[PDB]
RNA sequence: AUCGAAUCGCCACCUACAAGACUGGAGCUUGCUCCCUCGAAGGCGCCAAGUAUAUUCAUGAUCACAAGACA
RNA sequence: AAAGAUUAUCCGUGCAAAGCGGACGUCGGGUCGUUGGGCCUGGCGAGCGGUGGGUAGUACAUGGUACGCUCAUCACC
């Protein structure tokens, strides 16, 4: 994680600038857990670097009690002779998603671990990801197109909090502060947004006339 | 399935009903109430001019259709709550040991139930007002007052469930705390 | 409010060989199927459409169920629904998509210069306005430091450093 | 010694006032190939046959889309450890590099989702190329 | 400083939020009518800093990792 | 994690605000590339400091540190 002094020295000798790999950031809020994992697992195997946020807002079909009991049945499975080196049951919603993706990969091959190590999961949206670019969704894994709205569903964070996850309140407080800060920033920069809108509207009267007709033909004016 | 099922409700003059995303707010005199019905998946409309509330289920089988009459009853209860209120009268019935009920501000203490030394305490939420009738009029009566029928009930029910006889023949041991009158404040 | 599925309702076909064509509901079979027809479109004779493949529009002509072909044509012309629909933005976008799909490499170049020309003039207008009332990051920051810089640069010591190092240039 | 913030303020003052609405323009060497990724080889539950490779190309998601690329030349670009011989080794000495390329062609579409079958020249593509970038050029042109 | 590399879309307009049983706004008649910004585009970027008066490109000789890459 | 001449071109304060409050100078040289140019370096000062000399009271659990005043030295420089 933390760069070595040799790595920093080599970069300065090369004189290169800041580098960021092409990373897709997925907002997992109101996404079906299984369908999102299957889509993400295939993309990881195709060499994509994927970061998922708001894992605590994933959805599973059924009542919360039914899915809580499902996790508790998974929790009771452990190597009796030595619970260490036994099955490791992770309670955080981001680790639950990571485990779901891992079971959908060839995890016991080097290629499978290369795909798995290309995925980063978070609860909420941490500051290092907030300003990296627009977030994406998976339309075929979204709740409002996947579930019939009459059926009950569970939120992953609510299920995880009652089976051992201890940071439900921390994530909620951090997410509240993030949205207020983003809303305040978005309440500002409105003048900049409207200034460019009027600049595009006023520019129609300054460009050559035949260029306006071309824009109208292709539905841009 | 049935293409269109609907129920209608008339709104009195002094009360207004607002619906937005299956969230119903009923405002009248003596207070206001709000109900979250985002779990229902119904079509709620309010005709402000004609004072009608309508709930519609499109392409519903028996189970979804059973919910629209429940929705109408809930809105009707809210309308009654913000116009007349709800009053539950509770009587302490005992054979030998008097049931001493102490009612402080929002706090209820029950003592000497079947002679037990344990004190039963209940904290009434601020939306429900609990008062004890003067014994000169009617003996050992407790009155619960509030706008929400759901809240006024289960405040008396919680009181009833706290004074339950254990390890005895309940046919013979009839001591307890029972609701007697369900009425309106005004 | 969403537009109901009813006799006389105008719809647009979502997918399939009749994609992005407009028709009239004419009749309703059951919860899943209707009988769309549009006299003014050649490929839009009376036929069955699944309700999952239609998008109701804001226009409904006054026809009865299983109306005659002549009655639908008269109602469609009198209501001017097609003329009204063609003036909307979504109708224009559908025409624009067809124009881009059949476009050549030369027309794609023409659109590219047309959008670039508008982009250039939007910047010219924005920068002229940003000079008067600062709204961008560089003009707002410049205004935020002009008052402090003027106060600090007006000192006698700063003025001595002004000329003594400008003259070296 | 006078603090540098005095000279720094002057540079900042002139740059911010001289700033206009300018955008970054991509006027570098153009890209003449479609970007693709090697998914793997043709296979069943019994195992794989490495003489044929499967390549997924961005924006090619239909069998009709994949038919357009039948016959196109396909290139996989990697690097070795040392600088070895290449095309125009003596004609163009600037081309000498550790960069190497393996060349193939699209033989047929695969499935209904724009997947393509690619056969490489003589040998098979290395399995270390699975999940890596595959270049799908526009030649031989049919237009 | 070995080191030659594979990668080929930028942004200080997306990079805030929420809901798909209804989120542009009204009316009553509650599914129709009316108003509007007409409800199906994040903005740029693709070779003259902008649509015109223009201007070096070769012999790198017909494909070859773009022989180059701080947009 | 930060939040900007693309993280460079200062420090606080504030809400990724509106604003507001602060900042060591001066005299030369050398050496590279659009404005009081970057870097290196020397002489006079000043300030915040680190150690030691001489001195006074006080604090803390009372041998052992801190603090005032004043010299010398080093560092930012
Ligand atoms: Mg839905
Ligand atoms: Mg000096």
């Amino acid at each position: 994680a933390f760069p070595s002094r040799k790595d920093a020295f080599r970069a300065q000798r090369k004189g290169a600038k800041k580098h960021r790999p092409e990373i897709i950031v997925i907002d997992l809020k109101d996404h079906v857990l299984g369908r999102a994992a299957a889509v993400v697992a295939k993309q990881l195997l195709l060499g994509k670097k994927i970061t998922v946020v708001r894992c605590e807002q994933l959805n599973i079909a059924g009542t919360e009690i039914r899915n809580k009991i499902k996790y508790l049945q998974y929790l009771r499975k452990r190597k009796l002779t030595n619970p260490t080196k036994g099955p490791f049951h992770h309670r955080a919603p981001s680790d639950v998603f990571v485990r779901t993706v891992r079971s959908m990969l060839p995890r016991y091959t080097k290629r499978g671990m290369k795909a798995l190590n290309s995925l980063v999961a978070y609860e909420g949206i941490p500051p290092n990801v907030v300003r990296t670019g627009g977030r994406v969704v998976i339309p075929r894994a979204q709740r409002h197109v996947c579930y019939r709205s009459e059926r009950p569903y569970t939120v992953l964070g609510n299920m995880c909090k009652h089976v051992g996850w201890k940071y439900s309140d921390v994530v909620a407080n951090l997410e509240k502060a993030r949205v207020e800060k983003a809303s305040r920033h978005h309440e500002k920069q409105a003048k900049l947004r409207d200034a460019w809108k009027s600049a595009r509207k006023e520019a129609l009267a300054k460009m050559p006339k035949h260029n306006v007709e071309v824009l109208k033909k292709f539905g841009y004016a | 399935v049935k293409v269109k099922s609907l129920c209608t409700l008339q709104i009195p003059e002094g009360v207004t009903v607002d619906v937005k995303g299956r969230k119903v707010t009923v405002t009248g005199k003596r207070g206001t109430l709000t109900k979250d019905l985002t779990h229902l998946q119904l079509d709620l409309r309010v005709d402000k001019k004609n004072r009608t509330f309508t709930v519609i289920r499109w392409f519903g089988s028996k189970i979804p259709i059973a919910c629209l009459n429940t929705t109408k009853a809930h809105v009707q209860n809210m309308i009654t709550g913000v116009t007349k209120g709800y009053r539950f009268k509770v009587r302490c019935a005992y054979a030998h040991f008097p049931i001493n009920v102490s009612v402080d501000g929002q706090n209820i203490e029950v003592r000497n139930f079947l002679g037990e030394k344990r004190v039963r305490r209940q904290l009434v939420p601020n939306t429900v007002k609990v008062s004890q009738t003067d014994p000169s009029k009617v003996k050992d009566e407790i009155v619960f007052d509030g706008n929400d029928l759901e809240q006024v009930s289960r405040e008396a029910a919680v009181l009833h469930q706290m004074c339950l006889v254990k390890k005895k023949d309940i046919r013979k041991f009839l001591d307890g705390i029972y609701v007697q009158t369900k009425t309106n404040i005004e | 409010k969403s537009h109901y599925i009813c006799a006389g309702r105008l719809v647009r076909i979502l997918r399939g060989p009749r994609q992005d064509r407009v028709g009239v509901i004419v009749d309703i079979v059951d919860a899943n199927r209707v009988l769309v027809e549009n006299p003014e479109d050649a490929k839009m004779w009376r036929h069955v459409q699944n309700l999952k493949n239609v998008e109701p529009l804001k226009y409904c002509v006054s026809v009865s169920r299983n109306c005659s072909a002549k009655a639908l044509k008269d109602a469609l012309a009198s209501s001017k629904a097609l003329e009204k629909y063609a003036k909307t933005r979504t109708a224009a976008r559908v025409e624009a998509k067809k124009a881009c799909a059949v476009s050549t490499d030369f027309e794609r170049y023409q659109l590219r210069v047309a959008r670039r020309s508008r982009a250039h003039w939007a910047r010219k207008v924005f920068d002229e306005k940003d000079a008067k009332t600062p709204v961008s990051w560089h003009k707002v920051a410049l205004k935020k430091m002009l008052k402090k810089a003027a106060k600090m640069d007006s000192t006698e010591g700063a003025k001595r450093r002004m000329q003594k190092a400008i003259a070296a240039r | 010694t006078t603090s540098k913030v005095h000279s720094q303020r002057s540079k900042k003052l002139h740059q911010l006032s001289a700033k206009t609405s300018r955008v970054n323009r991509n006027r570098k060497a153009p890209r003449l190939y479609m970007k693709g990724t090697l998914a793997g080889y043709t296979r069943g539950l019994h195992g794989q046959t490495k003489q044929t490779a499967l390549v997924r190309v961005e924006n090619v998601n239909t069998r009709e889309d994949a038919t357009w690329y039948v016959g196109k030349r396909v290139c996989y670009v990697y690097h070795g450890k040392k600088v070895k011989r290449c095309v125009r080794w003596s004609k163009a000495p600037a081309r000498r590099s550790t960069t190497r390329a393996l060349w193939g062609r699209v033989t047929r579409p695969h499935g209904n989702a724009g997947m393509m079958r690619v056969k490489f020249n003589g040998a098979s593509v290395p399995a270390s190329a699975i999940g890596r970038r595959i270049r799908v050029y526009l030649y031989p042109s049919q237009i």
